[PDB]
């Protein structure tokens, strides 16, 4: 997972 | 000069780039891909140019970029990355599709002759 | 994701 602030996104 | 002045520019698109009014598209592109952290096995092995908005900020204080066009070039180096790397449905795709529409209207517009 | 109020929400 990235993240930044409130925010989360699966990459992997 | 023109190009020292369009190069101004190019920090004021990159300043827009990273303006909260975007960031709910535009944060994955903020920093480089931490491969280790999110262990992509496979990152290094496809993409060969690693790029993110804050390199190319460094770039822009450290004057590395000849033009406004080697500054673009990193910035669709890029989006490359992610379209590359990425499946074609997958959401961070769109995300990038979504800021480089705001780069490409930004970068289109700006004056061919910034200090006149 | 995003965390919005107790909320996960799926902006992106
Ligand atoms: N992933
Ligand atoms: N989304």
């Amino acid at each position: 997972w990235k993240y930044w602030r409130k925010y989360v996104l699966k990459i992997c | 000069s023109k190009v020292s002045e369009q190069l101004k520019c190019c920090s004021g698109i990159l300043k827009e780039m990273f303006a909260k009014k975007h960031a709910a598209y535009a944060w994955p592109f903020y920093k480089p891909v931490d491969v280790e952290a999110l262990g992509l096995h496979d990152y290094c092995d496809i993409i060969k140019h690693p790029m993110d908005m804050s390199t190319i900020k460094s770039k822009l204080e450290a004057r590395e970029y000849r033009d406004a066009q080697e500054f673009g070039a990193d910035v669709r180096l890029m989006f490359s990355n992610c379209y590359k790397y990425n499946p074609p449905d997958h959401e961070v795709v769109a995300m990038a599709r979504k800021l480089q529409d705001v780069f490409e209207m930004r970068f289109a517009k700006m004056p061919d002759e910034p200090e006149e």
